[PDB]
């Protein structure tokens, strides 16, 4: 059965190096992508980064390009999020989820799409001086 | 005799028109996209479906005299028993196998076993002449008719196959954005395609359609040939042949051209597709080709009757240059490219318009040349429809060859560079390279418009 | 980036009411959605990608719907276990950022105290 567990929490300085990681049972990542999505505590969800683990092919959201940095190790099946130069706004709750890669047509062409299929349970970090 | 049969004698040209143009067009169309075979063993099937075309005319051309005047006829009994085998074996070209292993040979087989038969049925049909009536003047008209028909047919062929194809045009994946390689056997796994299957579905339904409605006018035009139709060495001339230097000059010069010009059906039938990516009117395009040929021969023989063929022949077949140069220097445009195809369709009718009435004047030149020979008259257009159906399949295969070793990806929707760039050689490079030197080899051919004395002479 | 809006923010309906929720994309064409669904304190659900394919193991209830541009999920029974938030995500690789929308908190409804 498929199952995401993440891990790599807890309080972080502003501007700090937090390793956020998605350990994977049931299927193999390096065979499949992996989506990274964070909520905000008490807002929507807002999509990060995103890895197909073959090719090596990472995307990130505007807000996250140049600080965050996407990976994938297939010797343990997880994947990665490294964290660094963090601003006292990204704290939230962290879900890694396999995608579905499918294909919806635009007349004859048959274009690339992804959908998160299965969720991870997300792992809660806070960036802030002091809090708690 | 009468028109009561002159016109059931012309529509018999119309079967080997049709499966000719819808085949040399969309062939490689087909094997490439909706069948998905290796570009390899496609490049193969051309060939060797060209080369047996080629060669099962003389074949053909010599089995019959050997074959007894039976009850139905002598040349007769081949067109009626051909055709059940010929509409079979043709619909099963535009079918995709039941069969995991040995895709490549169902295609050998029955493209084989098409041609043998469309030419058992062609050159009975072409050697039918000769024996409709005792009077040249109705023969002459027949041929007329005939070739009319044949003009008239190569439309049809055209309209009918790029019309019932192009409601179901084929479906194409897009490059995976998340893969650097570009291969799909890796993007297509761990994907659903029951979509992207139903499409191709669809458009190999299409295709079969269009393969039966073809069969269907292929039957049709058979049966009213055989009931509106009642009938009433070899080393020596191939040495002889090669002695006739103004006819040899005149095969390379127009051999040269008309290779060129089928070099341009297949691979810009391709070229249109997936270069400049007109993929969704591309039918449209290749019908605004054929009708602007075919109603520019009238006026091509006109200019035929006003100026000397040699003449014609620089003008028409040098119109085309600048356009298929236009065509890929600038960028795409469904605008552009439509004043393009009309252009090269006015060049192509008179690229094969111009052979097709200069050959007799070889024909009369020779007659005055070996003034005593009987027979060795119709060699000349054996040989020159032996080189030209050869060259252009060993053309084609080289085409599909080329584009297999640029990298072709079945499935794809944007072909990598290399393939593009050969494209855009395989329609202005190549081409206009046989063009020019068609048309410089045809400098070397003497009857200049003197052909008033062989005329006078005769 | 594209602008994903749904339109609604949050909506009211009792159990059995036909729901409806939308997804404007600014972007015209070549786009797909995806329609997640997220409980309080919990991960949110794949229920409908391609704008209009529901998720192997989700119930026919809900159902997608490309109407030029505006995206649509629907509910035909709401089962007094939908009471989420539901988003809209871009999922296409040719848009590339596949940002979510604000969410349609669905509540019951009642006559206010
Ligand atoms: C980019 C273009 C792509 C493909 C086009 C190239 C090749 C396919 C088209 C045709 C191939 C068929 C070639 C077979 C022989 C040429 C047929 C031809 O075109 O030969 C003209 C002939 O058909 C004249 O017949 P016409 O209708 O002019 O009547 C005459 C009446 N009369 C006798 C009194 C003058
Ligand atoms: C890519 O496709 C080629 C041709 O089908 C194949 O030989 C090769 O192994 C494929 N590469 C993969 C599966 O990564
Ligand atoms: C793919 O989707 C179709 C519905 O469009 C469904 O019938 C088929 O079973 C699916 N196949 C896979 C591999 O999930």
């Amino acid at each position: 059965e498929v199952q995401l567990v993440e891990s790599g929490g807890g309080l972080v300085q502003p501007g700090g190096s937090l390793r956020l990681s998605c350990a994977a049972s049931g299927f193999n990542i390096y065979s499949s992508s992996i989506h990274w999505v964070r909520q905000a505590p008490g807002k929507g969800l807002e999509w990060v980064a995103y890895i197909y683990s073959y090719s090596g092919y990472t995307s990130y959201a505007d807000s996250v390009k140049g600080r965050f940095t996407i990976s994938a190790d297939t010797s343990k099946n997880t994947a990665y999020l490294q964290m660094n130069s963090l601003r006292a706004e990204d704290t939230a709750v962290y879900y890694c989820a396999r995608s579905l890669e499918y294909l919806y047509s635009s007349g004859y062409q048959y274009k690339w799409a992804t959908g998160l299929d299965y969720w991870g349970q997300g792992t809660l970090v806070t960036v802030s001086s002091a809090s708690t | 005799l009468s028109v009561c049969s002159k016109l059931c004698y012309a529509v018999g040209g119309a079967p080997y028109q049709t499966t000719g143009c819808a085949l040399g067009f969309f062939l490689q169309i087909y094997l490439l996209d909706v069948a998905q075979l290796d570009p390899f063993y496609a490049s193969i099937i051309l060939f060797v479906g060209r080369a047996w075309d080629a060669i099962t005319d003389p074949m053909v051309g010599f089995f019959i005299s050997k074959t007894p005047w039976t009850r139905f006829g002598r040349l007769m009994p081949w067109i009626i028993f051909s055709t059940p085998f010929a509409v079979i074996s043709y619909f099963l070209i535009w079918f995709v196998p039941d069969i995991s292993t040995g895709q490549v040979m169902w295609y050998l087989i029955f493209y084989c076993i098409f041609q043998t038969l469309v030419t058992c049925f062609h050159v009975p049909y072409s050697a039918l002449t000769m024996f409709i009536s005792r009077e040249q003047s109705e023969r002459d008209s027949a041929t007329a008719y005939r070739m009319t028909v044949e003009v008239l047919g190569t439309v049809l062929g055209t309209a009918i196959q790029g019309q019932i194809v192009g409601k179901a045009v084929t479906p194409c994946i897009e490059n995976p954005p998340f893969l650097s390689e570009t291969n799909f056997s890796v993007a297509i796994r761990n994907v659903n395609m029951t979509h992207y299957t139903g499409s191709l579905a669809d458009t190999r339904n299409a295709y079969m359609v269009a393969a039966g409605v073809i069969g269907g006018l292929y039957i049709l035009c058979a049966v009213i040939l055989s009931v509106g139709v009642r009938e009433k060495s070899f080393f020596r001339g191939l040495k002889l042949v090669m002695n006739h230097g103004a006819y040899i000059k005149l095969i390379t010069g127009f051999l040269f051209t008309s290779l060129a010009f089928m070099l341009l059906e297949g691979n810009f039938a391709l070229f249109c597709t997936y270069t400049l990516g007109f993929r969704n009117e591309f039918q449209n395009i290749l019908l605004a080709i054929m009708l602007s040929a075919t109603l520019t021969i009238p006026f091509w023989q006109w200019f035929l009757t006003r100026f000397g063929k040699k003449t014609a022949v620089y003008v028409g077949i040098s119109s085309a240059v600048p356009f298929l140069i236009t065509v890929v220097v600038l960028d795409s445009n469904l605008v552009v490219t439509y004043i393009v195809a009309v252009a090269a369709g006015i060049s192509v009718a008179a690229a094969f318009l111009l052979p097709w009435s200069m050959l007799p004047d070889v024909i009369d030149d020779f007659k005055l040349q070996h003034p005593e020979s009987r027979g060795h008259e119709a060699i000349f257009f054996s040989f020159y429809v032996f080189f030209t159906k050869f060259t252009s399949g060993v053309s084609l295969g080289i085409s599909t060859l080329s584009l297999d070793f640029a990298g072709y990806q079945t499935r794809g929707c944007s072909q990598p560079s290399e393939v593009n760039i050969t494209l855009k050689l395989l329609v202005s490079a190549v081409p206009v390279g046989l063009i020019l030197l068609g048309l410089l080899l045809f400098k070397l051919y003497p009857i200049d418009e003197e052909k008033r004395r062989e005329n006078k002479k005769a | 980036d594209i602008q994903m809006t749904q339109s609604p923010s949050s909506l009211s309906a009792s159990v059995g009411d036909r729901v409806t929720i939308t997804c404007r994309a600014s972007q015209s064409v070549s786009s797909a959605v995806a329609w997640y669904q997220q409980k309080p304190g919990k991960a949110p659900k794949l229920l409908i990608y391609s704008a209009s394919s529901l998720y192997s193991g989700v119930p026919s209830r809900f159902s997608g719907s490309r109407s030029g541009t505006d995206f649509t999920l629907t509910i035909s029974s709401l089962q007094p276990e939908d009471f989420a938030t539901y988003y809209c995500q871009q999922s296409s690789f040719y848009n590339q950022p596949f940002t979510f929308g604000q969410g349609t908190k669905v509540e019951i409804k009642r006559t206010v105290a």
